[PDB]
RNA sequence: AACGCGUUAAGCGCGCCGCCUGGGGAGUACGGCCGCAAGGCUGAAACUCAAAGGAAUUGACGGGGGCCCGCACAAGCGGUGGAGCAUGUGGUUUAAUUCGAAGCAACGCGAAGAACCUUACCAGGCCUUGACAUGCUAGGGAACCCGGGUGAAAGCCUGGGGUGCCCCGCGAGGGGAGCCCUAGCACAGGUGCUGCAUGGCCGUCGUCAGCUCGUGCCGUGAGGUGUUGGGUUAAGUCCCGCAACGAGCGCAACCCCCGCCGUUAGUUGCCAGCGGUUCGGCCGGGCACUCUAACGGGACUGCCCGCGAAAGCGGGAGGAAGGAGGGGACGACGUCUGGUCAGCAUGGCCCUUACGGCCUGGGCGACACACGUGCUACAAUGCCCACUACAAAGCGAUGCCACCCGGCAACGGGGAGCUAAUCGCAAAAAGGUGGGCCCAGUUCGGAUUGGGGUCUGCAACCCGACCCCAUGAAGCCGGAAUCGCUAGUAAUCGCGGAUCAG
């Protein structure tokens, strides 16, 4: 356990915070506590929609929950039917002005946490450990990314001896700040236990 | 976090002295910042996702 | 467009400070059963990356074969290492009698019938290009009286 | 086989000789033969093992060498080990003194705040769909809110106030959702175990210059080459050479801090000139400079002599900065089955009227000892009482508390300002001026005690901090051993923040 999280490095250097407000000492404590309910319910449900990055910008007791997600019509339903069910179930938890939008994950391979998920799924899915990770990466320099890398990391394939694996390609340079890379932590669950997964993608130097 | 022991600190107590905080996110009251309602493990873990606004990574 | 069997794979060891490290190696054939046939030997970090690579070397390492009614033109023997390879034509109906590895290479190269033995050392890889060479060296009732005699050829024929 | 052989063949063939036929037993036994003898020659088996071997490759290792670097040793400063106290820890003790950490890389470490709380521990009084989730069925109940009794508290027995919402209806009133109770069932919950079944995150060799792949080249191959040699570098940094050519993760740069300066800016900061001045940047006026944050500029071996194929190197000119200017974040493929199921996450074994739950009290602080970390000392380059200057950083409207009064004082009472460049913590301290002490167990030192008070808090006996008085212990600079630091560093002196009523 030697290295550092890539996102938490470029905190306003080549990335950005999800929750982007202000707050006082009185408010920040409670105000944030809220976001971690907003992002606990929102997640727990939206899973099989492929949810990515969850913005929560804030004005005077106006919450502004944007949502990037693989599949905008499993957030929606038919017509506008199921998005409403939630848009209030949040104002049910806040007690205020939930503006819960939707924004499609255009290219899905070119956004890490998704990439992480489908793999962690594929491991839950009892697939070919290696090939999962190979094709994982495969598609990433197939959609057109600068760099790719996936790190399967459990008791792998059902083995009693805990190991780890991976592969990659292209530029992976996390010591260049000015290189934008997205981290994806997933976390499969299989009969033998729990097998966290990682995925890093380079898009470009700026 | 013994589940019921988040609750012995949630509700208000017999006398006001017993008012010890805890983590909303995990229920370890051992090292908690009454500004995040969070501990040190959490605060990083989260800050490392940029999920706490304005929380930068420091250097001088 | 080349059909391609596979002969043998292995994991081999390097070493280092703290635990071993490895590499894998893949013996591969090729061959349009009417005439031609290659071999490769491929090493690479993860297995089928090698098996794929071994297929490469075989495409360049090709050997056209004198073939004659699905069989071998004369008799033949060759050494290479201490592994001693034998071939010998069989008649219509006797067919790829040969252990493990000539079969793989003879078949895909296109032999119906053949006789065969392996000798002393039996390590695949030697008997592999044991026979890649045994076959580089087959010679034909015409390739031949126009190696010799052919001093003054086309007065003879 | 490879090593190597290589017209001195281990190359290509002819003749003849002797010799081998798996390791151990074994060069033994039996027999013959030879010698004076010591012994030799010839030379087995029973039984037992899946080997015994041969060259060769990558490593690891050497009390083998060659060449580099780190406060690794030396050259220098200051300490520990000794003393008393503070904090962890080992061992004992305990009803329990809950847990885990284990050579450097466990030991002021999980604890960035154990009086109950925290709290997993122990002794008692207890709760059983349970402090918590989404529910199912039978029966009653709106939710809910007030009081008594018993009690160490919990807990239990019990008095009363209350009767909203949805649908149907003229109506009494039935149906329904919620929630409530009683009984039963799903199940909840566990800081029960295993870090040697995992996740993740951390430590570490190590900010060391290393770790590798592609295509090709070379070996039958594992594999090598590349990355090596010479020069250079904080470096696999780079220059030159080479059967190599490049790339991926590292080095490095892009990010922040400090150093110079320019652009936008003049409040709550600032005061060089002018006006007034209660002499206080106090007011008019100004934003010059200091500051104040945002963006840019600038350093490149660019210049010169020298050294050198080059990369580089040495000395200098200019410059605020010179060869990366100082500092930070930043930790490569992997190892130690290193760390924790005690933040959380989870396979599995395990209890589920009990390890689960609530409670008051007791405990992690116990003390024949031992280590590990630090504080203050043992004092004259000092101790002490006055007057006197010069800081940066951070916190504070459930708090910071200027002054005023009371008290020797802690502090209490009263009370102005401050969403904080405007008000406050705020006294900076070593330094400075002036004076007292004169080698003393001392005006050094400030333990441990006796008594008196203040504060936080339901509550200071275990078990708190602070005030005043009296007590004035060890220790006159520390055995063997051993630690840190290469410049604004070491030492020495003060301020601050987090945690948190204290
Ligand atoms: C005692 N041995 C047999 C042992 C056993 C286990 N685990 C088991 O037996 C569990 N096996 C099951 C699966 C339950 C059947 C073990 O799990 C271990 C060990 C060894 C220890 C050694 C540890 C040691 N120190 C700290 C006590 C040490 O010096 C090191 C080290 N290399 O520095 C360790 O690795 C050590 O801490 C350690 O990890 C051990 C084990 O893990
Ligand atoms: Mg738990
Ligand atoms: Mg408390
Ligand atoms: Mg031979
Ligand atoms: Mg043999
Ligand atoms: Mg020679
Ligand atoms: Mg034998
Ligand atoms: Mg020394
Ligand atoms: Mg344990
Ligand atoms: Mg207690
Ligand atoms: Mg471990
Ligand atoms: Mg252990
Ligand atoms: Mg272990
Ligand atoms: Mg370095
Ligand atoms: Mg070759
Ligand atoms: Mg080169
Ligand atoms: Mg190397
Ligand atoms: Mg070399
Ligand atoms: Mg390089
Ligand atoms: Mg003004
Ligand atoms: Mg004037
Ligand atoms: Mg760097
Ligand atoms: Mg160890
Ligand atoms: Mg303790
Ligand atoms: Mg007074
Ligand atoms: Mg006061
Ligand atoms: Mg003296
Ligand atoms: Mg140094
Ligand atoms: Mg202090
Ligand atoms: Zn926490």
């Amino acid at each position: 356990g030697n290295k550092i999280h890539p996102i938490g490095f470029r905190l306003g250097i080549t990335r950005d915070w999800e929750s982007r407000w202000y707050a006082g000492k009185k408010q920040y404590r409670h105000l944030l506590l809220e976001d971690q309910r907003i992002r606990g319910l929102l997640e727990k449900e939206l899973y099989s929609a492929g949810l990515a990055r969850v913005d929560i910008e804030r004005a005077a007791d106006n919450v502004a929950v944007t949502v990037h997600v693989a599949k905008p019509g499993v957030v929606i339903g038919r017509g506008g039917e199921r998005i409403r069910v939630l848009r209030e179930e949040l104002a049910k938890l806040t007690g205020k002005n939930v503006a819960l939008n939707v924004q499609e994950v255009q290219n899905p391979n070119l956004s890490a946490p998704l990439v992480a998920q489908r793999v962690a799924e594929q491991i839950e899915r009892r697939f070919a450990v290696r090939r999962a990770i190979k094709q994982a990466v495969q598609r990433v320099m197939e959609s057109g990314a600068k760099g790719a890398k996936v790190i399967v990391s459990g008791r792998i394939g059902g083995a009693e001896q805990a190991r780890t694996e991976w592969a990659a390609q292209g530029r992976v340079p996390l010591h260049t700040l000015r290189a934008n890379i997205d981290y994806g932590f997933a976390l499969a669950r299989t009969t033998y236990g729990v097998l966290g997964v990682k995925a890093y993608i380079f898009l470009g130097e700026v | 976090a013994r589940k019921a022991l988040i609750e012995k600190a949630k509700r208000t107590p017999k006398f006001k002295v017993r008012a010890y905080t805890r983590c909303v996110r995990c229920g370890r009251a051992r090292s908690v910042y009454r500004f995040f309602g969070l501990c040190r493990i959490c605060l990083r873990e989260l800050a490392h996702k940029g999920q706490l606004p304005g929380v930068r990574k420091a250097s001088w | 467009d080349f059909e391609e069997k596979m002969i043998l794979i292995r994991r081999t060891a390097r070493m280092q400070a703290g635990g071993r490290r490895f590499r894998f190696g893949a013996l591969v054939v090729v061959g349009d059963r009417q005439g031609r046939v290659g071999l490769g030997f491929g090493k690479a970090p993860e297995v089928p990356l090698a098996v794929q690579k071994a297929g490469y070397y075989a495409r360049r390492n090709m050997v056209e074969v004198p073939l004659q009614n699905g069989t071998i033109p004369h008799e033949i023997e060759v050494e290479f290492g201490a592994s001693k390879i034998v071939l010998k034509p069989a008649a219509p109906g006797t067919g790829v009698i040969a252990g493990a590895v000539p079969r793989a290479i003879l078949e895909l190269a296109g032999v119906t019938d053949i006789l065969t033995k392996e000798l002393g050392s039996r390590n695949p890889i030697n008997i592999a290009y044991a026979t890649m060479e045994a076959l580089r060296q087959l010679r034909t009732k015409a390739d031949v009286e126009r190696l010799r005699k052919g001093e003054a050829h086309a007065q003879a024929q």
